RNA sequence: AUUGCUCUUCAACGAGGAAUUCCUAGUAAGCGCAAGUCAUCAGCUUGCGUUGAUUACGUCCCUGCCCUUUGUACACACCGC
RNA sequence: AAAAAUGUGAUCUUGCUUGUAAAUACAAUUUUGAGAGGUUAAUAAAUUACAAGUAGUGCUAUUUUUGUAUUUAGGUUAGCUAUUUAGCUUUACGUU
């Protein structure tokens, strides 16, 4: 299972529908300097680390 | 080391596991260092508390819900069902109950067991239902580390009661198991198999 | 009824061979490795907890951990 | 070495094709379409179906033995759209997903000089 | 059977479909007390304390409501004309 | 099943092409509260049983010993779904 360890420089807007999904621009840990915005769904904040199976797939905003 | 005479006496062994170390209900605390990051920081092993029992504000703000230790969580999650709901004392018994089966089976350290369960628990990548016009398509979502963490404590004691239903095997005992189970990630557990369902989905829908 | 609840000297002997063994025995892990119900289980376990062979963990009421010597 | 083809993919709404074929075009490898892979009638066009048809084309063009493709898209055209469907696109990732080199990508859709009468009558498709 | 107690009878129900209620901290839920009515009757109620969590700490997807801009043959005002 | 031995024109047992003898019982909650008229139309299932035409192989195989047996035991579909080495039901076929 090769996993992406990615973490979270920018929360950038709660985002969805509904409520509970939020945008974060995201630095991953092991080679840095590679900005993605991606979709979080819980509680997030600065700093916070992100496990994830399908890392390089930009989100958008959900109708 | 060092047994000092007060006059209300205390026992020999219960002076003995005092002072020297920061123990936790018998045994020692340290160790169990998750060693995965998102998981460090918001499964608290740092805190040393003789007990999984405090009055605890916690809910408050937002965060502190993290530095809330990791025994008191599972002790709250068992309280669910409103049959048991409250009763914080027989949830902590349990909890009790649990580590020392834990113990007993391999030796090695119950909290760590308990935490490595935590972190196979917690799903990656769940679904969130989008409106889209109407139909029920269901985009993949990032998991954030608290909320996967508190998703890992709710299914362990899920699978737990589940057990408990109809059987002999007391819940503490269905508890172990399953931390035991998602330890040696064997998905012959509940949460795991949850976990793994939710993990297919994810993939199904990106 | 599901069965393991009669008695027997055989029986007895088979629980026997042996308290040795087993990581920890509780009531509920006896029945069902499809031994003596519940109640039996507790005497068995009793027993076991006279002359040594399984020592105790807990002693609460039905949550009763014991495990192997020494 | 690349040995070529000519992918072409036929985006209407409501259906998606694939259709291989060398580079004069008469002999064709592989015209897999979305209706083929999803019996659902709806899921036609539906963009999981054009990937499942992308990849099955895919298949068959590696059994054959081809390398590359050249993207055609064809939108309806003509009296209808003009717009490519829902699931080019899709079809698109989904070759490239496969491995099946990809060099000179069009869209050759019929756009006329002034269409014969379109669709509707003049008051036209009223839902 | 007012209600209580004593023995006896042991029914349905192995967590409940479509639906839908309530809830964000000493709360939820559990637990009893308490007066109210009361000659006698608590499964009710207003309070009380005891035990005491899970999850958000967001959004307009639904629901309602509010405004703004729009359109109006309505003004007993969409159950309108 | 194990074993000692008699005898049959040396011996032994893998199914192929045929037609007849028989086990899917019984029913009720339901069907428009009781009776009558149709298992309408449709339709036999491989399963066991004896013998043919011998590829097989000479068809039919007998007299006596050891144990309560010691023999070799258990379980498979049918459909839906982009949870597709997984999820949900799980013998459908007029309705039960
Ligand atoms: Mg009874
Ligand atoms: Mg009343």
């Amino acid at each position: 299972t090769p996993v992406t360890l990615a973490k979270v420089i920018k929360v950038l807007g709660r985002t969805g529908s509904r409520g509970g999904v939020t945008q974060v621009r995201v630095e991953f840990l092991e080679d840095t300097t590679r900005t993605i915005v991606r979709n979080v769904k819980g509680p997030v904040r600065e700093g916070d680390i992100l496990v994830l199976m399908e890392s390089e797939r930009e989100a958008r905003r959900l109708r | 080391f060092v047994p000092v005479e007060l006059a209300t006496t205390i026992p020999v062994e219960i002076q003995q596991a005092q002072q020297e170390i920061k123990l936790f209900n018998k045994w020692s605390f340290e160790d169990v260092e998750v060693k995965d990051a998102s998981l460090v920081d918001y499964i608290q092993i740092s805190k040393p508390i003789y007990v999984a029992h405090t009055a605890g504000r916690y809910a408050n703000k937002r965060f502190r819900k993290a530095q809330c230790p990791i025994v008191e969580r599972l002790t709250n999650s068992l309280m669910m069902n409103g049959r048991n709901n409250g009763k914080k004392l027989k949830a902590v018994r349990i909890v009790k109950h649990t580590l020392e089966i834990i113990n007993v089976l391999t030796d090695q350290n119950p909290l760590q067991v308990v935490v490595d369960a935590i972190i196979n628990s917690g799903p990656r990548e769940d679904t969130t239902r989008v409106g889209g016009g109407g139909a029920a398509r269901r985009q993949a979502v990032d998991v954030s580390p608290l909320r996967r963490v508190n998703q890992s404590i709710a299914l362990l004691t899920i699978g737990a009661r589940e057990a408990a239903f109809r059987n002999i095997k007391t819940i503490a005992e269905t508890l172990a198991e399953e931390l035991i189970n998602a330890a040696k990630g064997s998905s012959t557990s509940y949460a795991i198999k949850k976990k793994d369902e939710l993990e297919r989905v994810a993939k199904s829908n990106r | 009824a599901k069965h393991a609840v009669v008695l027997d000297q055989d029986k007895f002997d088979r629980i026997m061979k042996e308290a040795p063994t087993y990581r920890y025995v509780s009531v509920s892990v006896l029945v069902d490795r499809f031994k003596l119900g519940g109640s039996l289980a507790r005497v068995a376990l009793r027993h076991l907890e006279n002359e040594g062979i399984i020592k105790p963990v807990s002693k609460h009421s039905k949550q009763a951990i014991y495990t192997r010597a020494t | 070495s690349q040995v070529f083809g000519v992918a072409r993919i036929f985006a209407s709404f409501n259906d998606t094709f694939v259709h291989v074929t060398d580079l004069s075009g008469r002999e064709t490898i592989a015209r897999v379409t979305g209706g083929m892979k999803v019996k659902a009638d709806r899921d036609e066009s539906s963009p999981y179906a054009a990937m499942l048809a992308a990849q099955d084309v895919a298949a068959k063009c590696k059994e054959v033995g081809i390398t590359a493709v050249h993207i055609k898209i064809r939108a309806t055209g003509g009296t209808r759209s003009k717009t490519p469907g829902p699931g080019g696109q899709a079809a698109l990732r989904a070759l490239a997903r496969s491995g099946l080199r990809i060099g000179r990508i069009e869209d050759v859709t019929p756009v006329p000089s002034d269409s014969t009468r379109k669709k509707g009558g003049r008051r036209g498709r009223r839902l």
